[PDB]
């Protein structure tokens, strides 16, 4: 759809967009960014997530609203409808998962970048998983948990304990263990460790670069709180 | 109901 | 769009898109169910007017934001951004004011339905009248300005200074006064006899029909001390 | 910046 911008306009507009806080055209801008073939920048990874999590967000919230509906009152007027939020869902993140595969992942190098890309490919399976019932079920959540393992392999030899895709991974992955593979222990033991050794890492941090780690030690914190 | 990256 | 789904349906369909706060939906669901034909029950008005005010809401919200950044800036990207919204608006009003043209409007004979879509005519002016700059601009005004008088004429024949359709009304036409007409002394007039007129006749009502006129009334005065 | 009815 956005063949004929150029690259450097369709960040400017995804930059735009998440000011007027208009995520759909955030990430149909950025998909075309992508889609122009070459790879992202910091920044510009961000400017792609951002923009997709928010538009899967509300999706993920109003099915949860209408499954919860569901639920309660079992016409089929609710379940048809829940089915449609859910496909579209199920379309966004098929779309971010292209993009991933095609071409985003095999050409990253750094880790910042394929650890960044891998997080996210476990996050859109994960919402995927979410919404699964069927025979894929399983296979889903194995490729959720697939992504987010070789990231977390990948974060373990390449970062610091402290760096916050490192550390966002880490986050992610617990939930993933707790919400969706029935392993809360796995769950609070990957929260508790990673929390520990990003708290040993700390003394290495400048002022801002330490209130990038312990913003997101301290989501690990009230999660361990919620499951313990 | 859990937190993951915001 | 909706030519296949039974009305009932749609319009379940509508308090469910508004639970989950899928406004977008919500609207679809409300056009198809106008253009099933049949006059509007109340509550169906409400949800009519409830669903696009949302989409149209965070329409002109966006259309702020880029307006504002685009003026503080005088490359293309920022105008033609803003454009794509405002264009994107546009056509939301367009579409409302279609639905009142055919044939909401022409079938409504209760004061109630009239003074309603009257309202919701005006409104939808004004809101093209807010990005209007072209020779059109006074042409709309005077839209926005016709469709809210005859509203008033009516309310004031047929309604008691409480009842909230009036009352909005009445709102509604002051703000466009104050925001699009540049009559602020009119404005403020208007809010000030609305507002008294209203008290004046709380002793009739309800407890329950107290809370929504007051309720409305606290808008009013709300603008009133800021034009003040 | 006024309101209208919400
Ligand atoms: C999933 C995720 C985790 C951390 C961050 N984050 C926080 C602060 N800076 C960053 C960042 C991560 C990657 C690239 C640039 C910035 C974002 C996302
Ligand atoms: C524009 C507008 C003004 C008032 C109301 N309102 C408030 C409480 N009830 C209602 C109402 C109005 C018309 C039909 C049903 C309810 C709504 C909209
Ligand atoms: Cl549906
Ligand atoms: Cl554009």
């Amino acid at each position: 759809a956005m063949g004929s911008m150029e690259r450097a306009s369709l960040i400017q507009k995804a930059k735009l967009a998440e000011q007027a806080e208009r995520y759909e055209d955030m990430a149909a801008f950025m998909k075309g960014a992508v889609e122009k073939g070459e790879e992202l920048s910091c920044e510009e990874r961000n400017l792609l997530s951002v923009a997709y999590k928010n538009v899967v967000g509300g999706q993920r919230a109003a099915w949860r609203v209408l499954s919860s509906i569901e639920q309660k009152s079992n016409g089929p007027e609710v379940r048809e409808y829940r089915e449609k939020v859910e496909t579209e869902l199920q379309g966004v993140c098929d779309t971010v998962l292209g993009l991933l595969d095609s071409h985003l992942i095999k050409e990253a190098g750094d880790a910042e970048s394929r650890v960044f890309y891998l997080k996210m490919k476990g996050d859109y399976y994960r919402y995927l998983a979410e919404v699964a019932t069927g025979d894929d079920k399983k296979r889903i959540i194995d490729s959720a948990r697939s992504a987010y393992q070789e990231a977390m392999d990948i974060s373990k030899k390449e970062m610091p304990p402290t760096n916050p895709i490192r550390l966002g991974l880490a986050l992610n992955f617990s939930v993933f263990h707790y919400e969706i593979a029935n392993s809360p222990e796995e769950a609070i033991s990957l929260a508790k460790t990673t929390f520990d050794e990003a708290m040993a890492d700390l003394h290495t941090l400048s002022e801002d670069s330490y209130k990038d780690s312990t913003l997101i030690m301290q989501l690990l914190r009230d999660n361990l709180t919620l499951w313990t | 109901r859990p937190s993951s990256w915001r």
